[PDB]
């Protein structure tokens, strides 16, 4: 069928910032209709609307995906006869697009089948799925104390520059290569040039194989792009992640970087539609948008899909509107801390702040979830003893407390790892830490089998072989620097 | 003639012969660099013979500019232009561009680094024409004896509390 | 600037925001455009058009002139955004971020409004850009197409090393082809008109200004030009790379722009965010420095090196800006007040400092002797009276780091090398700055007539770039880097150290201490 | 102490911040919700 | 120019904020109106264009209490910005905003004005060199040496002497380098102004039978803040004058310099724009930025400013000490605790702070 509104013009009644008010003779399109500026307006690129309020029964308000410069009152619009639509299906594999869907990697024209609309109703109740797995990572903080499950919703909480990329970087080499299904990389108001390299990872790795068969898609709305661009690159990549769940009935991954900038990006132009605004400055729907985004984030009876979102935390601040609404949407929630960084350990996940929802012992075997208990026990008295610390000193804890202590810094110390993806910042090769392996260690380290062990023997290791050979290494360093000194006398 | 591409597999431009003509015209060696612009601008990288050209221009020009520049340094450009298409680009200098660079030493008088420069082609080449060497040695015993084998200043003589810092 | 019809007249005037009303007929206005506000019969006052409203009034941000603009004055509309003068001929002036230039006692066009290169039009940065510090040059690389921030709190050397950082190349781009000379354009936003001329007095001292153009946007001035002043640099900067150059961009800084935002949107009554700030403070600068990259081979490899300042307070880098700027540029600088408070200047605080995309563009040479630097620093700052050899060599390279002035390439890669091979190991901590001097500007083993090196000697300046293409542990100069290191070293713990340490006398040490103050800032 | 005072000083004044910005958004949706209405003066006698 | 003389109407009064409608088009912003209807009122009235609401409307703000006064009431434009007598006859003499000897000390009988509001030197009049200003004090000359041309940040309140090192750096600079000093207070109790005063009359600073060496330029709390915000710019004004005309090393005194960015904030509220942070005007960077640039060694003169600083409640990231900070080139802290031990002036050496030491810049 063929919409009752297409070719209908318009023309400019007002425009400010990002929002532009289009008035039309015979009646506003349906709100999400994508319009079209046909006036020349010697600009370098087109120009694109979509509609988001009606004034009235002719007036409508719109957002502008492209920069809304050099644009003049009474230009001619044109509707389009539907909302934003983007391409969809095996074709759009190894490509790179943007929120409208347009190719911008300079090849080939991308020939899909056809095409759906970005906005799209959420999985009713009758369609929601009901299996519970466990999705190996390799990271000891992660496969432990926050198991993330198959299909499940997963989120990184985090400052400026404390680890989030990296550790988004960390699982696609661990999981995305080594995954059956397809991939869809989203990038929401994040640098280009990680956008660039991400694709050349992709392309050495033959993950993307231009000439052969690719099983990833980049969508990319940057930093630079202007705020409509960002408020809808991610419903365009979601739309692609639910054509491969529903449509083929395929694992997809969705890999978001950064979520947080979607909700300020709402916000931005919210400040322009002329909303009264929330606490600290967002739009009032600030948590009606991030519910319409990520119910539509979930695995259907049809296919699944396991999300991992970076969230950008302003200013450390934990409790804004946008990261603390963010928290209710996650299965697996992964807080990184800034001191924690600074003290050198990576990942600087805050275990005590994070949780899972398969921390349940009929999901992940009982030794696993027994371990885990016990690691979060002992570092939550840990954290309590360490004010007393501070302020005293550690000679004026009991005699056990100083046991307790110990036993906690060495957990402290374990729970780091050198990733494969920092090796030019750790400048130590990579650890992949099997799930049995970690649980083994741990278990191990918390019996008290390891008090010899020097503290020190635990940072930046994998597995316990790896703590033992590294003790072994200081062990006969130090052993050298003994008989170097017995010598001199 | 064969295909090439870059990092991201986009073909490359590979007909460097109108670029290397443009070069051999230029009566300024800071003209040479105008035109690898150019060849870079135009999506045709330089080669071993675009380099090898650009090294014969610097050899042969006057100067840098029409007018002069404060530190002009023939050697400089010539050792910078090296490293760029060794490091940046690739390329390992055949003995052509090392002659090149080994001329420009024992021209200008800087006999000290013809020293490096023939170790270096013998490492690198099998071996440094006899000219050269000739020629750098006469340039170092000239030097020697008028004693200006080093600065002057250099060879005084200056105590704790007789060196001026400045 | 051309005029072409009038377009309305001034309504009202808030400080450094106004209205138009529209004229007969509304001929109308481009948005985002500049039009020009008839304030004398022969004198106009730029605007920057940013609403057009239903009812036909235009509001226009006031550029320059603003005492002179008044309710009721003509406004002739332009119909193009903002263009500024851009090329060779604007190189060693200081300019405005209109364009025009601003006198200093004794023709193609840029568009302020371009995108920034898109995914495919960028590529991993791999030519270093030299900063002229031991400290950043080696724990900090610096690849030319980067962000790198540099933050800390006032008067902490945050302007100090970006200007050092300018004036480095001036030795470089005499040498090499004109090609791989870095231009820079120095930003100056919100800053003090007598700062401004001192740092123009100090880059014209070293011959500078050939490669180098100041635009200048004092505290004095209007909101609207220190809000652009960012953009119209980074245009100016646009033109080498969009040409196969590389240019160096540094805005000082981008505080003070977030200030005069928030300033503009609060005239406009605006919902105001985090801190009073705007919503889109963020876009501000993520528009900014999304267009400084580093082109693809195909766009010809042109770079901008941009350098954003930021301005903490009391160490605090959980600030709003502060993070917002972090989360958006490849690395950071910070400069802790209690090193460089304590003399230890430029008071890199390494620790808290980091690169994510320089390491690949570091030098050869350079990477070979930063590798094993770092771990000596991680040792050090662990261990902190037991001295090992980690700390001996770290005292050394923490003292080597003190720097007044950028350092040539040759002389410092020459004395972190010394150091980290334990050459310092018998000279003292005080005696350090002596020793490098001595190593550098002199040469004991032709003062004593014990010199053997053919060729590697320390005068010899042309060194650095066969040091540059192999590196320092090449057989072909290893060694005789060894023997004149050693040569050196013997010399002067002969002769200098020796009688360093027999000086009682009260004029003696008097002496002494000015010999190690005048080293101290003279390498 | 000094931590706990560099604290209490970015609370108040954050404290401060948004209690103001709080009441001035409230002045300003309840600006907005007025309305002008139609002008009754001698339009032509001008 | 062109507006000398011009009629206007008051068309609206709410509190300080006064609007003016003139039938042949507003007079450009910051021009002095002046009331011509002094029915009832003690004091005669000025406003000051602040805004424009329409090419006939512009909104002002008075600068004494605006009691007595009616809508339509007469208004005459004064023919440009708020001039200030400038000269060698203001010295030893006390003025207010306006430029009114306030003193009662008979006229002043000047011989040429200026106006408050000018530009700050260009980016071509700027010192070629920085150059140290001998106090003749061992210590400030020694540890914090003062620029000519900069700012110094004075800490330390009452009951350390500051009135005595104030008076001494008016006679040592007069002394020394022959040139002269301005005060200006800027929201400062008239108890202390008055004491100031008389202490003044006592060095014989002020001789009223001889030649003085310093002007008085005092905005007082009792007066409107309309008043406050400029008190600091005519001072400045006067200091100009000997800069530029005499080519003179003067110095101009600020007590204090947070006064003027209270003032200054409190005359936006009014206007009703939205604060920033803290709840400071948003033009808080470009209110200190007018004035601060305004102090500085050009190639005439030079004009040294020792502004005492505030920090309220002793937080020293606060906008306004923290945005203060950014324009000062040296600070003398006093303490008590140095006081009491009998040092004085009372200075802490290892408190204080300065730019130009440098070797670059002093021998
Ligand atoms: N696992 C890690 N091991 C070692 N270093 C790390 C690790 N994670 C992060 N870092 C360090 O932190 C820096 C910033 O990391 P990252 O790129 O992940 O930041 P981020 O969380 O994405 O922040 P933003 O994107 O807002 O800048 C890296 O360049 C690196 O120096
Ligand atoms: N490496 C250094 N060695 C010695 N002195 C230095 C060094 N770096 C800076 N300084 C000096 O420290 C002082 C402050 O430096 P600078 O002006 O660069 O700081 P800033 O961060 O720009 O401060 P501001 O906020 O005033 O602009 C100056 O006197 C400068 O000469
Ligand atoms: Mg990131
Ligand atoms: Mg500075």
């Amino acid at each position: 069928p063929v919409a009752d509104h297409k070719g209908r013009v318009g023309h400019v009644s007002q425009v400010i910032g990002a929002v532009v008010d289009v008035h039309f003779a015979d009646g506003v399109p349906p709100v999400l209709t994508a319009l079209d500026v046909v006036d020349k307006l010697g600009r370098d690129e087109p120009l694109t609307l979509e509609i988001v309020q009606h004034l009235d029964a002719h007036t409508g308000r719109c957002i502008a995906m492209q920069t809304t410069d050099l644009l003049k009152l009474k230009a001619k619009v044109v509707s389009t006869g539907g909302n934003i639509s983007v391409p969809v299906g095996r074709e759009t594999l190894g490509r790179i697009f943007n929120v409208l869907g347009d190719a911008i990697d300079q090849r080939g024209p991308v020939g899909e089948k056809l095409r759906m609309p970005i906005h799209a109703v959420a999985p009713k109740l009758a369609d929601q799925a009901a299996e519970d797995a466990v999705l190996t990572t390799g990271i000891k903080v992660i496969d432990l104390i926050l198991p993330y499950c198959k299909g499940g919703k997963i989120g990184l909480f985090g400052g400026a520059g404390v680890g989030k990329t990296v550790i988004i970087m960390e699982l696609i080499n661990n999981v995305a290569k080594g995954h059956g299904g397809f991939s869809v990389f989203a990038g929401v108001g994040e640098r280009t040039r990680e956008g660039t390299d991400l694709y050349l990872e992709m392309m050495q790795s033959k993950v993307i194989d231009l000439k052969g068969e690719s099983k990833c898609v980049l969508v990319y709305g940057q930093m630079n792009e202007p705020p409509g661009a960002r408020a809808r690159v991610a419903q365009s990549a979601l739309t692609m992640a639910e054509y491969f769940r529903d449509v083929e009935g395929q694992d997809v991954l969705l890999f978001i970087d950064n979520i947080f900038r979607f909700t300020q990006a709402n916000s931005e132009v919210s400040a322009l539609l002329g909303r009264i605004p929330a606490a600290v400055g967002y739009q009032p729907t600030l948590a009606e948008d991030l519910g319409q985004l990520q119910e539509r984030i979930t695995s259907t009876t049809k296919g699944s899909i396991t999300s991992v979102q970076a969230v950008y935390v302003p200013a450390d601040d934990i409790t804004d509107p946008a990261p603390a609404t963010t928290f209710s949407h996650l299965d697996a929630t992964t807080v990184l801390d800034r001191a924690v960084a600074e003290s050198g350990i990576y990942p600087a996940v805050n275990p005590l702040e994070c949780a899972s929802r398969i921390m349940d012992p009929d999901v992940i075997s009982v030794d696993h979830y027994n371990v885990a208990q016990d690691v979060v026990q002992m570092l939550t008295k840990y954290r309590e003893l360490q004010d007393i610390i501070a302020v005293l000193g550690i000679d004026e804890l009991s005699e056990e407390d100083k046991l307790i202590v110990d036993r906690a810094r060495k957990l402290v110390k374990f729970l780091s790892q050198p990733f494969q993806v920092a090796e030019v910042f750790t400048g130590m090769t990579g650890h992949y830490v099997q799930l049995d392996d970690t649980i083994d260690s741990f278990s191990g380290l918390l019996m008290g089998t390891y008090d010899q062990v020097p503290e020190m023997a635990f940072y930046m290791v994998g597995g316990i072989n790896s703590v033992l050979e590294k003790a072994k290494k200081m062990a006969e360093e130090a052993a050298e620097l003994e008989k170097m000194r017995r010598a001199r006398v | 003639a064969a295909k090439k591409y870059d990092l991201f597999g986009y073909e490359v431009d590979t007909n460097t012969a109108p670029w290397i003509e443009k070069i051999k015209k230029c009566k300024y060696y800071d003209e040479a660099g105008e035109v690898l612009v150019n060849m870079n601008v135009s999506n045709c990288p330089p080669d071993i013979a675009t380099y090898n050209a650009t090294l014969q221009c610097i050899y042969q020009s006057p100067s840098k500019q029409s007018t002069p520049v404060d530190n002009e340094s023939k050697f400089c450009a010539m050792m910078d232009l090296l490293e760029e298409m060794q490091h940046r680009n690739r390329l390992k200098p055949n003995e052509e561009s090392w002659t090149w660079v080994m001329k420009e030493c024992v021209k200008s008088g800087q006999f000290r680094l013809g020293y490096c420069i023939q170790q270096v082609m013998e490492t690198e080449c099998k071996g440094c024409p006899a000219d050269l060497v000739k020629a750098n040695e006469a340039n170092a015993q000239k030097a020697k004896t008028e004693g200006k084998e080093h600065p002057g200043h250099l060879s005084q003589q200056a105590g704790l509390f007789d060196v001026k810092v400045e | 600037f051309k005029t072409t019809e009038m377009i309305g007249y001034v309504h009202s005037i808030d400080g450094t925001i106004a209205t138009l009303i529209p004229a007969p007929g509304n001929p109308g206005v481009a948005y985002n455009t500049i039009i020009q506000i008839q304030v004398s019969p022969t004198t106009f006052a730029a605007g920057l058009v940013f609403n057009l409203e239903k009812d036909g009034r235009i509001g226009i941000i006031l550029m320059d002139n603003i005492t002179e603009v008044q309710s009721g004055q003509k406004v002739m509309a332009t119909g193009q955004l903002l263009h500024i003068p851009v090329g060779a001929g604007v190189l060693g002036k200081v300019v405005n971020p209109l364009g025009h230039e601003v006198p200093v006692g004794l023709s193609t066009l840029g568009k302020v409004d371009t995108g920034a290169p898109n995914i495919v039009s960028r590529s991993p940065v791999n030519y270093n850009l030299l900063t002229g510090f031991k400290a950043v040059d080696t724990m900090i690389p610096i690849g030319r197409g980067q962000r790198e921030l540099i933050v800390g709190d006032r008067q902490t050397g945050k302007t100090s090393i970006a200007v050092s950082t300018i004036i480095n190349q001036v030795r470089i781009n005499q040498q090499i082809l004109s090609k791989n000379a870095v231009i820079s354009i120095y930003v100056s936003i919100g800053q003090r008109c007598s700062n401004v001329a001192r740092i123009h007095r100090l880059l014209q001292s070293y011959g500078a200004l050939r490669y180098t153009t100041v635009m200048a946007a004092t505290a004095a001035e209007p909101a609207g030009l220190q809000y652009l002043a960012p953009y119209a640099g980074v245009t100016m900067g646009e033109y080498f790379m969009n040409r196969g150059r590389h240019c160096l961009c540094v805005y000082d800084d981008l505080s003070k722009q977030a200030v005069a935002y928030r300033q503009i949107s609060l005239l406009l009554r605006r919902p105001p965010g985090r801190e009073a700030y705007p919503g889109d403070v963020f876009y501000l600068h993520s528009r900014l420095l999304e267009r400084a990259a580093m082109l693809s081979p195909g766009k010809g490899g042109g770079s901008v090196t941009a350098l954003p300042i930021v301005e903490t307070l009391s160490n605090d880098v959980t600030a709003y800006i502060v993070t917002n700027v972090i989360s958006i540029t490849d690395g950071q600088i910070y400069l802790d007040t209690k090193l460089f408070t304590g003399g230890q200047r430029p008071a890199v605080n390494i620790g808290l400092s980091v690169s994510r995309v320089g390491s690949s563009a570091q030098n050869a040479a350079m990477k070979g002797v930063a590798g094993k630097l770092k771990g000596i620093l991680a040792e050090y700052r662990k261990l902190a009276q037991v001295q090992t050899i980690p700390m001996i060599r770290g005292a050394r390279f923490v003292a080597l780091f003190n720097q007044k002035q950028p350092s040539y390439f040759m002389n410092a890669i020459v004395s972190l090398y010394a150091c980290l091979n334990g050459y310092l190991d018998d000279v003292k901590v005080q005696y350090v700055k002596f020793y490098e001097y001595l190593l550098v500007h002199r040469d004991l083993g032709i003062m004593y007539g014990t010199a053997k090196n053919k060729f590697f000697y320390m005068y010899v300046q042309e060194l650095n770039y066969l040091i540059r293409f192999f590196t320092l542990n090449s057989p072909i100069l290893h060694g005789e880097l060894e023997e004149m290191l050693k040569q050196h070293t013997h010399l002067f713990l002969q002769h200098y150290q020796s009688k360093m340490n027999a000086i009682k006398s009260e004029k003696d040490v008097k002496a002494l201490k000015n010999l190690l103050y005048s080293c101290k800032r003279a390498v | 102490q000094q931590r706990t005072s560099s604290l209490y000083n970015k609370t108040r004044q954050f404290g401060i911040t948004a209690a103001l910005i709080e009441i001035l958004s409230a002045m300003s949706s309840l600006e907005g919700n007025a309305m002008k209405g139609v002008r009754r003066n001698k339009f032509w006698e001008g």
